[PDB]
């Protein structure tokens, strides 16, 4: 379920483009840093579960 | 990627095509201005003649 | 009062005008070039954006 | 001679003005992809738990935000410069008019 939610969210962000209007100015998204893991660690996590 | 390469050459072609048109009119203006001096020169030629 | 220095003064004014005009023309040329460069750079970088998002979605689907 | 130079000053004054107008038209065209990137980064914040990650798309999205910021700053500098050149050129036209008078 977690990966399905992430896939849907990333699919939406890929679907939106410069022509779309649901956009907004979101200042500071660069300076904010919220991260828990790297892709290699995520892949290892899924591998260990399997 | 082929579309993106196709897009790149489209933008490059467009910019140079823009400038070429910008040169033809500037050369066209210098043509009419050059030609207009000939018609005036018949004036002082007549006075001198 | 300055019989022939008058000609030097008019010459000075004229050449000042010419130099300013030449600099202006150079600046217009550079402005057009930098505009084209920035436009192309932004488009190349956004298509790289799209390709990398697509790759990540593919890997997520596989897992 | 002053007449001909005044005419040339007129040419360059409009070239400066047209440059100003096309450049302001360019900045607003450049504005939108920045907020596109910011919306995408908000969606990245929406990612849940482990799937929220420092992936290549997120890193290069941050780089994209930085790059559009830089291009906006450079374009604004060029605007200011060409405005200054236009003002100077109008001043030269004024001097040539006075000398012709």
């Amino acid at each position: 379920e977690d990966k399905s939610s992430a896939q849907y969210i990333d699919e939406n962000c890929f679907n939106l483009r410069s022509t779309s209007d649901s956009i907004s100015f979101f200042h500071g998204v660069e300076k904010f840093d919220g991260t828990v893991s790297i892709p290699e660690t995520w892949a290892k996590f899924s591998n260990d579960n399997i | 990627e082929r579309v993106n390469d196709l897009a790149f050459w489209k933008s490059e072609i467009t910019h140079e095509l823009d400038e070429m048109i910008g040169e033809t009119n500037a050369l066209t203006d210098i043509k009419r201005r050059l030609e207009r001096g000939l018609i005036e020169t018949e004036g002082p030629l007549q006075v001198s003649r | 009062y300055t019989p022939r220095d008058w000609d030097r003064s008019n010459d000075l004014q004229i050449r000042n005008a010419e130099a300013s005009r030449l600099w202006a023309s150079r600046l217009t040329g550079d402005s057009l070039r930098i505009m084209q460069d920035k436009d192309q750079l932004i488009h190349q970088m956004q298509e790289g954006t799209s390709r990398n998002l697509g790759q990540r979605l593919s890997d997520l689907g596989f897992w | 001679k002053l007449q001909t130079q005044l005419a040339k000053i007129l040419q360059e004054i409009f070239q400066a003005e047209n440059t100003i107008m096309l450049l302001e038209r360019a900045i607003v065209a450049k504005e939108y992809p920045l907020k596109m990137a910011q919306t995408m980064l908000a969606c990245r914040t929406r990612r849940p738990n482990v799937e929220l990650c420092r992936d290549v798309p997120q890193f290069r999205l941050v780089n994209e935000v930085f790059t559009i910021d830089d291009t906006l700053q450079t374009l604004k500098l060029r605007l200011r410069e060409t405005q200054d050149t236009l003002q100077l050129l109008v001043m030269t036209k004024s001097r040539l008019e006075h000398e012709l008078a």
